[PDB]
């Protein structure tokens, strides 16, 4: 189809007259790489919709068009696209070769004009090298090499104003990858949440990126937790128009599984092997206590008091008498509790202090509690008033 | 020949006369020979005096990494007759710095590992934290990662942990002769055992307000007679206190027991209600405006 030659050439002409800038072997060459329903460029503003969507062997030609692009448009666009396009295009060997080309200079010093970070804006000359050396180096090589790359990535985050945000993006994606690379689905769940949180409200997104993040969140959320296993994912976008692909049924399957507490349901939650991890082997006890704790916390007394029967914690969790003894024993260690449960008197007498789930039955519960708090105050006031 | 006394007598006169002159290397050397002979006799106290003197000497000298190592080899041996983990731990700490600048990670990693593991036998966990916190001790190194995981494991301990530890590791549980003089395999078991037993009581006090003794004897996996004793020694030392109600077979860990606590707890409770009323006040006012809008 003509649309890559058509859009690139007309816009290329529009934003500068002609002077070594039209490029007929560029116009044909890009033409050759992508004339399908995906295009390899769409010039200037168009570079925010079409830029490399297949392996971009046009690369050496584009280096001479980076050497035109500034006066065809702006600041941001140059630093925004051409580092990410190789990375999404799965051009790992090529990404490194372009990082040798660019290294740290593209118009610094008495060219002036404030510098941001790449993959959104025109960056820090140094910050491109630093961020992407970590992104590439992690994928390639070991965890000990990774801890070392993260410490440098940490130095560069610290060393700046927070203003362009692009650098912070670099930090979360980089850091999330180490927790993927090991086993650390709980640490990864926290990092992926942060990555999505500073990704979505400013756009700049790519279908490849949102595919990793939603699927990666779904595996990490089964694989580890600390707060509660699905209430937070109903105030926590798992598929609210981030992307719906890769069988997000699993999130809803998890809540049904958490309640029943069937083993059959755990295999039929995702698929056999990926349900187990090996993550879930430690996980099921932690996950297990989470469902029990929340369900009781709302229900037992409208006020919220730190009195629980040991028996009704067993009955609700659906576990034998020794087992619950061990599980609770771990649970006090984890905190969000304290005040001192008496393991004789059979009094689970630990203090009320934890967060309460969702805006739903939080609100029902709040009304009941409000009428009571108010009524109590009003009596004291009345009596005083009168005398 | 076996004339230990005779060789020492001649070595003792020599070193004293030489002192303060004739090379720093040469003098430190005589002191190592001397301690080696001293330890066999029973002359640990003579060995401690020699130790004070050499320690000043190694400090004076610039470029003394060999000298410091040699002192370390002597030092641990005397502590083996006595039994202080603090002596060995501290002088090794000063050897850490010297090992980063001068030497490879090959010299440094067995020493680091031995030091922390020495502290693991050592019965009070309050030293252990200090050594683990370390900036290049919390990042990487395989042995580093093995020790830190043990450091988390103690926090959580319910003392079904100890055979788990005993089986799982065998190097990093029997490893010696690499920055220390060694110690029996059987001695590592003795020490580890005492250390865990104490730490189970130590957590148990915080986490649970009461436990019965029958449950507690099962948790430590232990005979009542011994449990009563392990507990008795601890409470008496005053790292912690607990109290036993013998005819119930209940161990109180106690709870708040004084008015001074309760007055301050109350004035806290007020302080939290107050703060809620102001946060709620501005918060609600905000909610209102954007209903408007």
């Amino acid at each position: 189809m003509f649309n890559n030659h058509e859009i690139d050439t007309i816009l290329s002409t529009l934003r500068m007259e002609a002077d070594p800038s039209l490029h007929p072997l560029f116009e044909q060459f890009e033409k050759f790489y992508e004339e399908k329903l995906w295009f390899q460029l769409s010039e200037s503003l168009t570079k925010f919709f079409d830029d490399a969507k297949s392996t971009p062997l046009r690369l050496r030609l584009y280096d001479n068009f980076v050497s035109k692009f500034y006066d065809k448009i702006n600041q941001l666009s140059v630093v925004k696209y051409l580092l990410a396009s190789l990375k999404d295009s799965k051009d790992f060997d090529e990404s490194l070769k372009y990082l040798d080309d660019l290294k740290a200079q593209f118009q610094e010093l008495d060219s002036k004009k404030q510098r941001n970070n790449g993959s959104k804006d025109h960056g820090d000359g140094i910050l491109l090298i630093d961020s992407e050396i970590a992104r590439t180096y992690l994928l390639k090589n070991d965890l000990v090499k990774a801890r070392d790359l993260l410490d440098d990535l940490e130095k560069t985050l610290d060393k700046k104003d927070s203003i362009p945000l692009r650098i912070t993006n670099s930090f979360y994606s980089t850091n999330s990858q180490y927790f993927k690379f090991k086993n650390d689905f709980n640490s990864f769940y926290y990092t992926s949440l942060l990555y999505l949180s500073t990704l979505e409200p400013s756009t700049s997104i790519t279908l490849a990126e949102r595919q990793q993040l939603a699927y990666d969140l779904s595996i990490s959320a089964l694989l580890g937790d600390k707060i509660y296993n699905f209430g937070e994912l109903l105030h926590h976008p798992i598929m609210e128009t981030i992307v719906n692909d890769s069988n997000y049924d699993w999130l809803f399957q998890l809540l049904n599984a958490l309640t029943v507490g069937d083993f059959d349901k755990f295999d039929s939650l995702i698929k056999v092997q990926i349900s187990k991890i090996p993550i879930l082997a430690q996980h099921e006890s932690f996950l297990r206590q989470k469902i029990c704790l929340m369900t009781l916390i709302e229900t037992v007394f409208v006020k919220n008091i730190r009195m629980l029967s040991f028996e009704d914690i067993s009955k609700a969790t659906h576990l034998p008498k020794d087992n619950v003894e061990h599980l609770v024993m771990r649970a006090i260690s984890l905190g969000l509790l304290k005040g001192s449960i008496d393991q004789v008197n059979e009094l689970v007498t630990i203090s009320w202090v934890q967060p309460r789930i969702i805006s739903g039955d939080q609100i029902t519960k709040m009304k009941d509690r409000l009428v009571e708090w108010n009524d109590q105050v009003e009596k004291l006031g009345k009596k005083m008033e009168a005398r | 020949e076996g004339k230990i006394d005779e060789a020492a007598d001649i070595l003792c006169e020599l070193q004293v006369e030489t002192y303060g002159s004739m090379e720093m290397s040469e003098k430190i050397q005589f002191i190592l020979e001397q301690m080696e002979l001293s330890i066999l006799k029973g002359d640990y106290s003579q060995a401690t005096v020699l130790s004070r003197k050499i320690l000043k000497k190694t400090f004076k000298n610039p470029k003394y990494e060999s000298l410091k190592l040699e002192y370390y080899n002597l030092l641990v041996k005397i502590s083996l007759h006595k039994r202080e983990y603090l002596e060995v731990a501290q002088y090794l700490q000063e050897i850490y710095q010297t090992d980063a600048i001068k030497s490879d990670e090959a010299k440094w990693k067995p020493v680091l590992s031995h030091i922390v593991y020495f502290l693991v036998l050592s019965p009070y966990g309050n030293l252990q934290n200090d050594l683990i916190h370390k900036i290049q001790n919390d990042n990487n190194l395989k042995k580093l990662e093995s020790q830190e995981s043990l450091v988390k494991l103690f926090t959580t301990n319910e003392l079904m942990r100890w055979p788990i530890v005993q089986k799982t590791y065998e190097p990093v549980l029997n490893e010696d002769d690499l920055a220390f003089g060694g110690e029996a395999n059987k001695h590592h078991w003795e020490d580890l055992q005492k250390r865990v037993i104490e730490h189970n009581l130590r957590v148990i006090s915080e986490y649970y307000s009461r436990i019965t003794l029958l449950r507690l004897n099962e948790l430590l996996d232990l005979t009542e007679s011994q449990t009563e004793t392990y507990i008795s020694d601890l409470v008496n030392q005053g790292i912690i206190y607990a109290k036993v109600n013998r005819p119930a077979k209940i161990v109180n860990f106690e709870k708040p027991k004084n008015s001074s606590q309760l007055l301050n707890e109350w004035s806290h409770n007020v302080d939290e209600l107050l703060e809620h009323i102001e946060t709620i006040g501005h918060l609600i006012t905000k909610e209102e405006i954007m209903h408007g809008l």
